[PDB]
């Protein structure tokens, strides 16, 4: 039901809580190395011309077929 | 060590750079010329 | 026996020392018979040494399984000895052995061969026992780092605390590393590299990941307590207390909350710039080749060819389409070779 | 919602506006307690480390500080406004009203986009900045 | 124990010679480095509500919505009902 | 200079000759660093001798050196400290022992010799 | 031609050769749906082949 | 965000006021590593952390994660059913399906390390002895490890490589994961005696490998698993495959 | 005739590593085939999740095909049965074609007459003669009763087609179905794979 019912119990648990035992409850700290949470950056560096030179090959295929080769080869 | 001594000799060396910029900022060592080799002939002195 | 019931000039090591090379003793005949075990059932079913390489295993193995290959099937005993892996892995193969059955005097005599290695085994837990009583007195520093029988079974597998002292520790750590046979898994098997110290409760007490860089520490620590121990030096304890005191501190220090680390904000949305050989280099690399110029054009109203299925709209611009281009074939620029990282070069090399 | 600061009179909203020279002031005029307010809070407060530099977040309640609602037509949910120096930086979102982002974000980086766009055009004397996306749509399908 | 420093040559005995040998090279940058760092990382102005706003604002919050709170289940963002 | 177990201990102008060919062996890349490498050195007999620090607070933890050194006829003795020790062997840490070894057709002949005569007359 | 299901203007493709000792690659076109991050029309065939 | 803003409130209210305010939100950085840590099937535990907070923080996290793995479903539904839908909306849903996924895989793979495999080797023989009767029957030659001069050894690297090669022929814009990728394919191109080698050798002796990155394709029918594998082992598979 | 058209629930996820193992070394050298089942066994990521797969098989993997084509090739046998697999692939010297037979008699010798599989999908047709078919309709029922005539309540048909144009179930076609289905299940060990 209303969000704050469920919760209740716990709430007045919490009233035993020591005021010394309030100010332990260490800070959260990421585990996560320099690498992880911020990284360098990623440059982009377009394709190398060999890909454009192999699509660009792939095409003029042939003027003759050596008869051995059959319809799978 | 290796580390220790390669450390010594890398702040010997900006140490030394450092004064000589300082030095140079402040007139006493006039501003340095470009590297010009012959390679360098024409990056550097193309127009002359 | 008389020491144990003695237990409430001829000291007590004599007895330790004439006991730790019986151990040894008792090793080497149970791995001749292991041997003979090995060599006489080789021809009934002789994958199982290439299945089961612990000795103990494997004899446990023909002594349960002897010529009735039945028992591989509906066999609890197997499960008391094998990993269930492995124990369908050598019913599968028992299913195609290829070797005729044994005669029945080799059956006794196999059978023989085996319940004289289990009585030395039996002999070897009793002694190690012994041992693994008198820790306290006999090696109380090792004791103290791990426990009582972990320090029992690596002087035992050493050959003593004399043995054990002239050992670096990085064989230390591998005293009891067993074969471990690959049954499908990809040496995810904990012990590919672990001995008797890694499976002590001050290793296996961490978490999984560090339980390697602990067991090299205890390792050496454990070294260090032997050293310390083979000349019957800090007899009261405190040099083991100290390397106890270190390890759970260096323990505490691995698991220890990360520290709080602060969030870098966006810099700002927003100086001149140096140019040399780098940036030359650096220019060329990035710079717009005539090759990847001419796929950039497209003519005007020549419609081309729909090549390459798995993408329309990749066309290639003037570099075949005989549109207005020039006459000869372009080339590909060397400066846009792909190559590889420093790092990735450097680890490319320490792999040869 | 609650860990952004909160602007309790309409003289520290002023003074807010007024005391930044290099940063953008975003102002979320709007009720903690809305629905679509502490949705745009959420995404505010998960922002607003990450563009310290050149923005400052603050909130205002539309009932304890009501001396804005008719001037700046404080009149749905949640509002967020964007102020450069003293000025109110129009931003032209493609939903017709160029003076305020009167709906809840949903994605962290494209109010990232719109602030740091904000802070770039205000910065060359534009009282009209242009978003980098549009909203006249919400590409559902 | 009397020795000799390969950087300056006074006598440090055995111990502090070590820690020696980490100040005699440590860089004069990092110095400089650390007070930037002091300098950036101190004069900044806190990001979030310190809190007392904090409470303050989880509490109004409480106030103006009972649909999460309280026992009597009141309208979406009136008054106290 | 304090503990007496630690019988071989040499002298001043003899541990400045066996720094400097320590830091030699180091450079020609003929010395194992650590306790750990000297035992495994010691196993194999390819090593011409030991150093070792009469420092560690625990002593007795290089004590099975100079016994394995016995039954592999292997010269050692003992260093006033460990960091001395340390720096001749390259490193930063306090090093404890050290161990320089046999290479055939080394340039460090005569200094070993050499060093191993003056070593094996003083450990007495 | 372009006629014929293997379409016979790929016996005198470029590659014709070095294309023999490749087998399985309907299998290998239909399973490359588990190793890159996006759906292709053209699972079921190849254009070399 | 009404379910943290009251855990929050719930919380503070019990904080000893006029003694300390500072540590208000160091209780929202435990809430959201708490959730960050369901979220990714972490064992969850702070020392210091007194247990009653302890136990308020295990109810927000067990709440929020019934209302999450709900809305997930409830998402993914709508979205499976055809419904106009944002494209944020779909890619935090299948964001979130990869982590419900994901969680019942490690409890799968848990669930099959505990009860051991579940082929009782009975059935696993039974097959065996099919297939084995199977070969036989065809007169089958194992396919053996490719042999030193292996003639069309090189034809088998380069059909590999350029199979590997053919996910970046449009790929305009390179990537630093990628460009390594190409580097290490024109590397073994350029040198292929060497990289056969290296094949052979991580054949014969490598047993343990690079982890596997794991992404799903959003079909919004089902979602597809697709693997990254490391590029230096990717080119022994390809090579692999291709034997 | 009855056309059964199914596919393997979970063949990827429910494949033994030990058994792929032991599987693969009857085809390839025993280096290789660990090789690849090493290769299964590894570190799964996402983002800030690691699980091992230690029993899953992995789609990603560039092998992956051949090895799911082979743990087919083992369903196969296991739902033809060597008789009906050796019959239908002939002869190693004389190898059958796509569904072709030596002869007319060796194709009618057995109620499979056609069998495919693609990727993990089966398609099984059979012809049973007026005998066959009761008697295994027989079998089904003696095994699974239905007195109710409740095996029309789950049967699937194609909801494409016009209602004449479907398949209609009458009582002894949807009997005969749950008959084939079940008696094709049975041949499929459940902890290898179920239908």
């Amino acid at each position: 039901p209303k969000i704050q019912q469920q919760f209740s119990d716990l709430k007045r648990k919490l009233a035993e809580v020591t005021e010394e035992e309030w100010l332990s409850i260490p800070e959260v700290g990421d585990a996560r190395n320099k690498r992880q949470r911020n990284p360098r950056y990623e440059k982009l560096t377009p394709v190398p011309d060999s890909f454009f030179a192999k699509h660009l090959q792939t095409g003029e295929n042939h003027t003759s077929v050596d008869p051995r080769q059959t319809q799978f080869g | 060590t290796k580390k220790e001594q390669k450390k010594l000799r890398r702040q010997t060396r900006r140490e030394a750079q450092k004064e000589l910029q300082e030095k140079v900022r402040l007139g006493l060592m006039p501003p340095p010329e470009p590297k010009v080799r012959i390679s360098n002939l024409m990056r550097v002195l193309g127009t002359e | 026996k008389q020491a144990k019931a003695s237990e409430v000039a001829a000291p007590e090591y004599r007895v330790i020392v004439d006991a730790n090379n019986l151990t040894v003793e008792i090793e080497n005949e149970l791995n001749i018979i292991h041997k003979f075990i090995r060599d006489k059932y080789s021809k009934r079913f002789p994958e199982l040494e290439s299945l089961v390489p612990n000795a103990l295993d494997y004899i446990r193995t023909v002594k349960e399984l002897g010529n009735s290959l039945d028992k591989c099937k509906n066999n609890e005993n197997l499960q008391q000895i094998l990993t269930n892996a492995t124990i369908m892995v050598v019913s599968v193969t028992a299913s195609t052995t290829q070797g005729q059955q044994l005669s029945e005097e080799e059956l006794e005599r196999l059978e023989e061969a085996c319940d004289m290695a289990l009585e030395l085994n039996a002999s070897k837990h009793r002694i190690y026992e012994y041992v693994e009583s008198r820790m306290s007195f006999i090696a109380p520093n090792l004791s103290i780092i791990i426990g009582a029988s972990t320090a029992a079974k690596i002087m035992g597998v050493a050959g003593g605390l004399t043995n054990l002292s002239k050992m670096p520790a990085c064989n230390i750590m591998l005293l009891g590393a067993q074969r471990k046979t690959l049954s499908g898994f990809s040496s995810t098997s904990v012990l590919p590299h672990t001995g008797y110290i890694y499976h002590s409760d001050i290793v296996q007490s961490l978490p999984p990941d560090l339980r390697r860089k602990a067991a090299r520490l205890v390792a050496a620590k454990c070294t260090l307590a032997a050293r310390v121990d083979s000349f019957h030096e800090s007899t009261e304890g405190k040099v083991g207390y100290e390397l106890k005191d270190e390890i759970e501190r260096k323990f505490d220090k691995w698991q220890e909350p990360p520290p709080v680390k602060q969030v870098k904000p966006l810099p700002a949305p927003l100086r001149k710039k140096r140019g040399g050989r780098r940036y030359r280099k650096m220019k060329e690399r990035l710079g717009l080749t005539e090759i990847r110029k001419q796929a950039n054009r497209m003519s005007f109203g020549e419609i081309e060819e729909d090549a390459y299925q798995e993408d329309l709209g990749f066309s290639l611009g003037h570099l075949g389409k005989s549109g207005s281009g020039r006459v000869r074939q372009t080339q590909v620029n060397e400066a846009t070779k792909a190559r590889i990282s420093k790092t990735l070069q450097r680890t490319l090399q320490k792999q040869s | 919602s609650y860990m952004l600061p909160h602007l309790h009179n309409g003289w520290q909203v002023d003074q807010a506006i007024l005391s930044e020279e290099d940063r953008v002031v975003v102002i979320r005029f709007g009720h903690d307690w809305d629905p679509t307010c502490m949705k745009m809070d959420e995404v505010l407060y998960s922002i607003a480390e990450k563009v310290k530099n050149f923005a400052v977040i603050y909130l205002v309640d539309i009932t304890e500080v009501p001396d804005f609602n008719k001037m700046y037509e404080l009149y749905d949910p949640c509002t967020v406004m964007f102020f450069f120096r003293n000025k109110h930086i129009m931003i032209d979102l493609g939903t017709g009203n160029n003076n305020k982002i009167n709906w809840a974000m949903e994605d962290k980086q494209e109010m990232v986009d719109i602030i740091e766009t904000v802070y770039r055009g205000a910065r060359k004397g534009r009282g009209l900045v242009v978003s980098p996306k549009d909203y006249s749509t919400k590409y559902r399908y | 124990e009397y020795l000799v420093s390969p950087i300056t040559g006074e006598k440090i005995p055995a111990s502090k010679m070590q820690e020696h040998m980490r100040i005699g090279l440590l860089d004069p940058r990092w110095l400089e480095q650390r007070d930037r760092s002091i300098r950036e990382k101190q004069s900044d102005d806190e990001v979030y509500a310190p809190g007392l706003d904090i409470e303050s604002s989880l509490k109004q919050l409480a106030e103006r919505r009972t649909d999460i709170f309280g026992v009597e289940e009141t309208a979406i963002g009136k008054k106290i009902g | 200079d304090v503990n007496p177990k630690a019988y071989p201990l040499a002298d001043a102008h003899l541990t400045k000759k066996l720094l400097d060919l320590v830091q030699q062996s180091c450079n020609y890349k003929q010395l194992r660093k650590g306790a750990n490498e000297a035992t495994k050195t010691l196993n194999r007999g390819i090593s011409e001798f030991i150093v070792m620090a009469a420092d560690a607070e625990p002593l007795e933890i290089i004590l099975h050196l100079p016994l394995l050194c016995e039954d592999k006829n292997v010269p050692y003795v003992f260093v006033r400290s460990k960091q001395a020790l340390g720096r001749a062997c390259g490193v930063s840490r306090p090093v404890i022992a050290c161990s320089v070894t046999i290479k055939e057709g080394s340039q460090l002949k005569q200094q070993i010799q050499s060093i191993q005569q003056s070593i094996e007359r003083l450990l007495v | 031609w372009d006629r014929g299901i293997p379409r016979i203007n790929t016996l005198f493709q470029k590659d014709r050769h070095t294309l023999a000792y490749d087998k399985g690659w309907r299998v290998r076109t239909d399973f490359k749906q588990y190793q890159v991050l996006k759906q292709n029309p053209f699972w079921w065939t190849h254009q070399r082949h | 965000l009404e379910l943290r803003a009251a855990v929050m409130h719930d919380i503070l209210d019990m904080m000893p006021e006029g003694i300390k305010q500072n540590k208000a939100r160091t209780i929202l950085q435990h809430l959201s590593e708490a959730w960050r840590c369901w979220k990714a099937n972490i064992p969850w535990k702070v020392p210091g952390l007194p247990t009653p907070i302890e136990n308020m923080i295990l109810r927000y996290v067990k709440a929020k994660a019934d209302w999450w793995t709900n809305t997930a479903h409830y998402n993914r539904e709508r979205i499976r059913r055809g419904a106009t839908v944002d494209k944020t909306v779909c890619k935090k849903n299948l964001g979130r399906l990869t982590r419900l996924y994901l969680k019942a895989e490690q409890e799968r793979q848990h669930n099959y390390l505990k009860d051991g495999p579940y082929i009782t080797a009975e059935e696993a023989v039974a097959v065996y002895t099919t297939t084995v009767h199977w070969l036989e029957s065809r007169r089958f030659s194992p396919i053996p490890f490719p042999p030193l001069s292996y003639k069309h050894d090189t034809k088998l690297l380069i059909l590999a490589l350029e199979r590997l090669k053919e996910a970046y022929s449009v790929k305009s814009r390179l990537n630093q994961s990628q460009r390594e990728e190409l580097g290490l394919i024109e590397q073994a191109y350029d040198n292929p005696h060497e990289a056969l080698s290296r094949i052979k050798r991580h054949l014969l002796t490598q047993r343990a490998f690079k982890e596997v990155g794991i992404e799903f394709m959003d079909l919004y029918s089902h979602l597809v698993p697709v693997y990254d594998v490391e590029p230096l082992e990717k080119i022994t598979d390809a090579y692999l495959d291709q034997y | 005739n009855v056309m059964l058209e199914s596919r393997f629930e979970k063949m990827y996820e429910k494949i033994d590593l030990t058994l792929l193992n032991r599987l693969l070394r009857l085809i390839v050298d025993h280096n290789i085939a660990d090789y690849m089942t090493a290769k299964n066994n590894v570190v799964i990521n996402y983002k800030d999740m690691n699980h091992t797969n230690s029993y899953g098989i992995i789609r990603g993997l560039q092998f992956a095909s051949f090895i799911v084509q082979y743990y087919g090739l083992v369903m196969d046998l296991l739902v033809l049965g060597l008789h009906r697999a050796s019959e239908m692939a002939g002869p190693p010297q004389m190898p059958n074609d796509f569904l072709s037979f030596q002869d007319i008699a060796t194709e009618a010798a057995h109620p499979i007459r056609l069998f495919c599989r693609y990727i993990d999908r089966i398609h099984i047709f059979f012809r049973f003669t007026a005998d066959e078919a009761r008697d295994l309709i027989q079998r089904y029922l003696t095994e699974h009763p239905d007195p109710n005539n409740e095996n029309i309540v789950g049967y699937n048909n194609k909801k494409c087609w016009p209602r004449d144009a479907r398949m209609r179930l009458m009582k002894h076609d949807v009997n005969l179905g749950r008959a084939v289905f079940w008696d094709i299940k049975n041949r499929l060990p459940r902890s290898v794979t179920t239908v």
